[PDB]
């Protein structure tokens, strides 16, 4: 099968710089043009330009929101796709994606994407979540706060993923350089504090892993 | 048109 | 340097019904070389990256279900969807590729359901976070919808308008409905000069306020 992965997204300060990269499986990469897209939070993907394979010259092009400002390049021997972006603005921050840009018959539509890597613009500093246990009829809903944290994302589960039903993680709100989200689960009143429920929340910006067991 | 190159 | 246009903004639909959406560019797609033009569609569906759906205006790629047809050619393309399925939830991008790419506004497909009530649990700051010095009082209103819906905190009696944040769900993935979080940030001896907390939710499917509280003790 084929397989795209960005790397590189991280946290990183406006004004600095940071290559993405994009380590590709599956198919032949000298063969084919790669575009790269972003995507700012819910909000529309914009192509950020392509490069053409040996055959045309390695030679690129971009798109107007980031020409002269990033740098697209490949390595053939390592099947390997670059995104060099300097001078970074908070206008950056979204999650990048790499693309196949299959050029066969004249098709030029992206046929494979990878999952995409995040890319955060801000003078914030990386901080970990405080994760706190909420507690209080056929059922009984049962929450989890994780506050103070940054930057995005934070994964949340319950019971390491076994409770996927019943289940809402909201969105994490900005506020004061810190998000701060909530996620509710409801079971069944028979299966609690019967059976225990526990909050998971992981936070890879700061290597961050918090078991919340549920207590009445 | 870029839409026109070939490979 | 080519501009596309899609409306609308965000259609709602039920299962079962068409739908169409339209994509516009200020220039002519089409190639006089190739002889196609170079409209895709793309699919997005929640936390997934985007997928192929169409490509050359009304060619559908391998593996998407015949009710997706794709239609138009020069500066008006359309997508339209018979039979919509529930787990079409998601925005439609169309993209132009004569030359270079640019990509739509995209048009944020929700799916239409039956009102319904949403379930109002109220939670008091927990133990952990009072150590520190921290009082956040939680409030959920779950699987209602329409997604309008207001949230007042009451304060032993008086409403409270300050240090509140709420957050809004998108549509649930099994029921389509909608669920949000109403969060009342108070510090430890704020939350303490006080002993009455109510949450009061207002949504179109009664006149009558869904009320929850607690006291302190
Ligand atoms: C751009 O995308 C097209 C289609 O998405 C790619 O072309 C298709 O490539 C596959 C395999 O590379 C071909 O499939 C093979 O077909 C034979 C019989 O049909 C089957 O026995 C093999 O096991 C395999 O399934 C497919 O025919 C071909 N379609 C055509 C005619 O274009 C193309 O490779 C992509 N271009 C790039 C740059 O990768």
């Amino acid at each position: 099968e084929v397989n795209l992965v960005e790397s590189g997204g991280g946290l990183v300060q406006p004004g600095g710089s940071l290559r993405l990269s994009c380590a590709t499986s599956g198919f032949t990469f000298i063969d084919n043009y790669m575009s790269w897209v972003r995507q700012p939070p819910g909000k529309a993907l914009e192509w950020l330009g392509f490069i053409r394979n040996k055959v045309n010259g390695y030679t690129t092009e971009y798109g107007p929101s980031v020409k002269g400002r990033f740098t697209i390049s490949r390595d053939d021997s390592q099947s390997i796709l670059y995104l060099q972006m300097n001078t970074l603005r908070t206008e950056d921050s979204a999650t990048y994606y790499c693309v196949r840009d299959n050029g066969s018959d004249y098709r030029w539509y992206f046929d494979v994407w990878g999952a995409g890597t995040t890319v955060t613009v801000s003078s914030a500093k990386t901080t970990p979540p405080s994760v706190y246990p909420l507690a209080p009829n056929s059922m009984v809903t049962l929450g989890c706060l994780v506050k103070g944290y940054f930057p995005e994302p934070v994964t949340v589960t319950w019971n390491s993923g076994s409770l996927s039903s019943g289940v809402h993680t909201f969105p994490a709100v900005l506020q004061s350089d810190l998000y701060t989200l909530s996620s509710s689960v409801t079971v069944p009143s028979s299966t609690w504090p019967s059976e225990t429920v526990t909050c998971n929340v992981a936070h890879p910006a700061s290597s961050t892993k918090v078991d919340k067991k549920i207590v009445p | 048109p870029t839409s026109s190159e070939q490979i | 340097d080519i501009v596309m246009s899609q409306s609308p903004s965000s259609l709602a639909v039920s299962a079962g019904e068409r739908v169409t959406m339209t994509c516009k560019s200020s220039q002519s797609l089409f190639n006089s070389k190739t002889r196609r033009n170079y409209l895709a569609w793309y699919q997005q569906k929640p936390g997934q990256s985007p997928k192929l759906l169409i490509y050359w205006a009304s060619t559908r790629e391998s593996g998407v279900p015949d009710r997706f047809t794709g239609s138009g050619s020069g500066t008006e393309f359309t997508l339209t969807i018979s039979s919509v399925q529930a787990e079409d939830l998601a925005v439609y991008y169309c993209k132009q590729s004569y030359n270079l790419r640019t990509f739509g506004g995209g048009t944020k497909l929700e799916i239409k359901r039956a009102d319904a009530a949403p379930t109002v649990s109220i939670f008091p700051p927990s133990s952990e976070q009072l150590t520190s010095g921290g009082a956040s009082v939680v409030c959920f209103l779950n699987n209602f919808y329409p997604k309008d819906i207001n949230v007042k905190w009451k304060i032993d009696g008086s409403e409270r308008q300050n240090g509140v944040l709420n957050s809004w769900t998108d549509q649930d993935s099994k029921d389509s409905t909608y669920s949000m979080s109403s969060t009342l940030t108070l510090t430890k001896d704020e939350y303490e000069r006080h002993n009455s907390y109510t949450c009061e939710a207002t949504h179109k499917t009664s006149t009558s306020p869904i009320v929850k509280s607690f006291n302190r003790n």
